[PDB]
């Protein structure tokens, strides 16, 4: 099984390097016979004489193109003769390709910014991952005095915790008596131990989580500073730093460093990316945080660090845990395109789809297009781009509502219409299939490209999905649940990587032909939904759409609901298809993109409503909760406004627990930095005069208080507060806390902050105590 | 056309400014039984009654029964020229204007237009009160200022041999607590427990211009309009009646 590939240099020769992992041995494969190369389009076949004499100079000697021989490869479909310009090494590339594209016997190059690891791979047709060999897995995390305006990889690095298949520990030099604590005699010799132990584990992944930016680097200073070698890689070299997109990503030459960061980050929306809160996204259950005044203060007075110890463990554990989980899938994908699991674990899909399409370029014998110039890039960058269709939500609270949407669009679409850049607008074909709005043409004769390629990736889909509910190999019918999962993915990637700025197949027209086509669906299925069924279309996003027929039973509207699907995908084309996806006792939509649900299950679903971010109090939190389940789960505004009045009572009179009024937040650096001096910002200069931590890791509590100046100078920390000597300002959380946080769900009923506010007595006219008026 | 004097222009001054504060405009009723003049403030919390019979001017001649409508601002300005021995002179003849001498040691005379005024026809209630209080001008207009400091609502108490007032604020508060022995409170009648509220920036307006030792009489009962009368030489009275802050 193949884990990555390079190549180093002898003799100024490319020596392709293959690392392997063949029945539990590493094994290091050497290949000095590949050879770079790039293509050219000749316009006279025959001018390849004076053209393959073309040399250049990059490091003294004279760069010469080692030979020539006319292929016949074929572009965008169409047939073409270029020339197969071998070159030495690959570095001479650079150097020639500035020149064959002036000489004018040259039409165009092309193929030539292809790194050389990755045109082995496939021309060689290998594809990473492939096979199955158990592989070892070895998570780790580093804890560090290290905090934000001070040099990086300055404070020590306190402990390094590891974990795998079966064990999880932490060496620091200091004394903790744990099970699983290895205590050690210096920072260096936990570095050691460190290293001891993955020569001990010899892991294939190494998994980190933010191991490129942080771990690594971190670590790479520290071993500098003490004067020791990290010999990581499985042939003693360090971890290397390499450039990878926008970032700067690192490698383990005889390992894959799997970095979570970039798939998690990328795969799930957060309102912040911490350990902790992955791992309770991710499994529900919650992960405990340490800070950094803590554990500078259990280090320093080497009291307590039997937390801070477990803080570590828990990191590993928790990288390892998710490792794991990713891991599956992340494989799978790097299976799906030809990549080695460290380039794809750290590219977008966008990128992802360009590498399939290269290899899938030169299965058929298909010559690459080429990456747009730095204007064309810059242009296109600038250029305008569709998205997902949004019918404004009818206002209201409804009940018994379906959702119902399209299975696949974007990749049917596609699929069906023939849409690719090598198929828009041919002409003199049979037939052709036209979209929408923007008219454009596409030739229905022959398979496009990459329709053909995502035909057969949405059909061996469905092979998997059916070799998949059959067998009964619980652990199989998982890897292909995965296997079936990175395809899903794949897929829905080709709709953006068409308007993808830096993609090759790109195609502006294709994606707006898409788009429209969404449109037209949408569109239809929302007429007849509505003009033959008798439904009412509630709201509509990008793929799917909510209805139900007002007033109707539920088992009435569900029952229709599924009759209407079966009906209407026989009217629909191609593998354009709807499914009925849900139902929900009841809902609201607010504005686009805002709205909730809930299923018979009592389930609730949200989307722009719920205050997140700790910028809020429990007592808004609490209260929106309140507000949300009342209308959702009884249906009725009129007892959640009920609630709403009683809390903004409770609050003016002084009648809330401390605790649901308190707010925190982190001291992001110095206190001297901060331009905006929020409340705990304040709370922190203001414990700083009283000579405290103030150290920038550390989150500081606060409640505000019935001050006359701004917020900010009136909080005193969530605990400097006492009844019988403090009266919070209840204004401010009724304000800026409670009714904002209930406004985004009963503005639209038609309720107002007048109608929430409370005051013990209302002035009233006079005019009802006098007769004659 | 009429000949109306009045002895003392200083007190009678201070009564316009008085009921005054809550208004722009006034129509006066000029009769031969007396002069009155009723109007509520624009926001129709407040209504204004004052009633002058002929029996308090030394000097009463009115010959045909007339209504002139007067921009109060612009009255007070004059009359705040008054002195307390100066006598007050109103002469209103066939022209468009009032004519009103102060007359004394500087004796001078003005002239004032007359204005249309919407006159809102509306009678004074008899409402069956509960509690009746005579206090003085000084503790009210502290406790309505005092009151204004913490609280936009200030509430009024009354039980048999006792009468408060207090009002709460955003942190501190203000209660002022009176029985017949503050001589604030000169006299008390209540016939049950009477507990009613009253915007405190009414009562401003309405206790401004009262001098320390000047007497009120105020009447009201539970979530119900609160009365006060300011009697002026004995047979004149000043009337507001203030609709409720109920809760």
């Amino acid at each position: 099984m193949i884990l990555d590939v390079d190549y180093i240099t002898e003799e100024g020769k490319p020596v392709i390097r293959l690392f392997k992992k063949e029945n539990g041995k590493f094994k290091i494969e050497h290949d000095r016979t590949f050879r770079p190369y790039i293509y050219a389009l000749l316009r006279d076949d025959s001018k390849i004489e004076e053209v393959k004499k073309i040399t250049g100079e990059r490091h003294g000697k004279i760069v010469r193109i080692v030979d020539v021989e006319k292929v016949e490869k074929k572009f965008l479909g169409k047939p073409i003769t270029v020339w197969k310009l071998y070159l030495e090494h690959p570095q001479d590339v650079p150097t020639i390709r500035e020149k064959v594209r002036e000489h004018p016997a040259v039409v165009d190059i092309f193929e030539y910014d292809i790194p050389f690891a990755k045109r082995y791979l496939i021309d060689k047709g290998l594809i990473p991952m492939e096979g199955e060999e158990e592989l070892k897995i070895l998570a780790f995390d580093i804890e560090t005095l290290y905090h934000e305006g001070e040099e990086f990889g300055k404070g020590p690095i306190i402990m390094i915790s590891y974990a795998d298949e079966n064990e999880a520990k932490v060496i620091t030099w200091k004394n903790i008596d744990l099970p699983y604590v290895e205590v050690v005699s210096s920072e260096r010799e936990m570095i050691k131990r460190f290293l001891r132990i993955i020569r001990e584990k010899d892991p294939d992944i190494i998994v980190t989580y933010n191991g490129d930016s942080f771990d690594f680097p971190y670590l790479a200073k520290r071993a500098e500073k003490l004067g020791i070698k990290l010999t990581i890689g499985r042939d003693g070299s360090e971890p290397k730093m390499q450039r990878i997109g926008d970032m700067t990503a690192v490698e383990v030459k005889g390992r894959i460093h799997f970095d979570l960061y970039h798939v998690i980050t990328r795969t799930i929306n957060l309102p912040t990316y911490t350990l902790e809160a992955v791992y309770e996204a991710i499994f529900g259950k919650p992960k405990e945080k340490v800070y950094a005044d803590e554990i500078a203060k259990a280090w320093e007075s080497g009291e307590n660090l039997e937390r801070v110890a477990k803080y570590s463990m828990e990191d590993a554990k928790a990288t390892y845990e998710l490792g794991k989980e990713f891991l599956p899938m992340e494989i799978q994908l790097s299976r799906l395109v030809g990549q080695p699991l460290w380039d794809v674990s750290r590219s977008s899909t966008g990128n992802l789809v360009e590498w399939f399409l290269l290899r899938k370029a030169y299965e058929r014998n298909e010559v690459a297009p080429n990456k747009p110039s730095e204007e064309e890039y810059q242009r296109r960058l600038r250029e305008s781009y569709t998205g997902g269709f949004v019918k404004e939500p009818e206002k209201g609270l409804w009940e018994n509502i379906v959702y119902l949407d399209f299975r696949a669009l974007y990749p049917s679409i596609i699929i069906t219409h023939n849409v690719s850049p090598d198929t828009l607008n041919l002409e003199g074909c049979k037939n052709y299939d036209i979209a929408p709005q923007v008219g454009h043409k596409f030739c229905k004769d022959i398979p496009g490209f990459i329709p053909s390629l995502l035909g057969h990736l949405l059909e061996e889909r469905q092979k998997i999905k059916t070799k998949m509910k059959e067998t009964q190999d619980p652990i199989e019918k998982i890897l292909l649940d995965y296997r079936q999962k990175a395809i899903k993915l794949l897929a829905n990637s080709f709709y953006g990587y068409y308007g993808y700025a830096k993609a090759r197949w790109y195609c502006k027209e294709c994606a707006e032909s898409v788009t429209a086509w969404g449109r037209k669906y949408i569109e239809l299925v929302w007429k007849e939904l509505e003009e033959k069924f008798g439904f009412k279309v509630l709201y509509i996003d990008t793929d799917g759409l909510y209805a139900t027929i007002p007033g109707g039973e539920s088992e009435e509207i569900k029952k229709k609901a599924l009759e209407f699907v079966k009906y209407i995908n026989s009217k629909l084309p191609g593998l354009l298809e709807l499914e009925y996806e849900g139902f929900y006792k009841r809902g609201f939509f607010v504005t686009k993109k805002r709205y909730a649900v809930i299923d018979e299950e009592g389930k609730v679903i949200t989307r722009g409503l719920e205050i997140v971010r700790r910028d809020w109090s429990e007592i808004a939190k609490e209260t929106q909760a309140r507000v949300l389940e009342t209308i959702l789960k009884h249906g009725d505004v009129e007892e959640a406004v009920r609630i709403v009045k009683e809390v903004i009572q409770k609050l003016a009179n002084y009648e809330i627990p401390p605790e649901k009024l308190a707010i925190y937040e982190q001291i992001t650096r110095p206190l001297h930095e901060y331009k905006a001096i929020g409340p705990h910002v304040a709370v922190a200069k203001k414990l700083a005069a009283k000579g405290v931590k103030i150290k920038p890791g550390m989150v500081i509590g606060y409640i505000v208080l019935r001050g006359d100046g701004p917020i900010s100078n009136r909080a005193i920390l969530a605990e400097e507060y006492d009844p019988k000597k403090h009266k919070y300002d209840a204004e401010y959380y009724i304000e800026n806390q409670v009714l904002p946080a209930v406004l985004r769900i009963l503005e639209g009923f038609g309720y107002r902050k007048e109608d929430l506010r409370y005051q013990k007595t209302r002035q009233v006219g006079l005019t009802s105590w006098l007769n004659i008026k | 056309p009429f000949e109306i004097v009045f002895e003392g222009a200083k007190e009678f001054a201070q009564l316009i400014d008085t009921a005054s504060k809550l208004i722009d405009e006034a129509a006066f009723k000029v009769t031969e039984d007396g002069i009155s003049m009723r109007a509520m403030d624009p926001s129709r919390v407040v209504l204004i009654d004052l009633n002058l019979p002929s029996s308090i001017f030394s000097k009463y001649e009115v010959v045909e029964p007339e209504t002139i409508g007067v921009n109060l601002d612009h009255l007070k300005k004059i009359l705040k020229r008054g002195k307390a021995k100066d006598t007050l002179i109103l002469k209103k003849g066939e022209e468009n204007f009032l004519e009103i001498t102060i007359q004394g040691t500087a004796t001078r005379t003005f002239r004032v237009p007359l204005i249309d005024v919407e006159e809102m026809e509306v009678d004074l209630p008899e409402l069956p009160f509960t509690a009746k209080v005579v206090v003085l001008g000084e503790v009210l207009k502290a406790a309505v200022k005092a009151a204004s400091l913490v609280s936009d609502s200030i509430k009024f108490i009354a039980r048999e041999n006792e009468f408060i007032m207090k009002a709460e604020g955003e942190t501190q508060e203000v209660e002022i607590k009176l029985t017949l022995e503050d001589e604030g409170l000169l006299d008390i009648e209540v016939q049950e427990e009477t507990k009613s509220a009253y915007g405190v920036s009414y009562l401003s307006d309405m206790v401004k211009g009262l001098g320390k030792a000047d007497e009120v009489t105020i009447k009201f009962g539970n979530e119900m309009p609160m009365q006060m009368e300011y009697y002026i030489r004995d047979e004149g009275r000043l009337t507001f009646l203030l609709a409720p802050r109920v809760e």
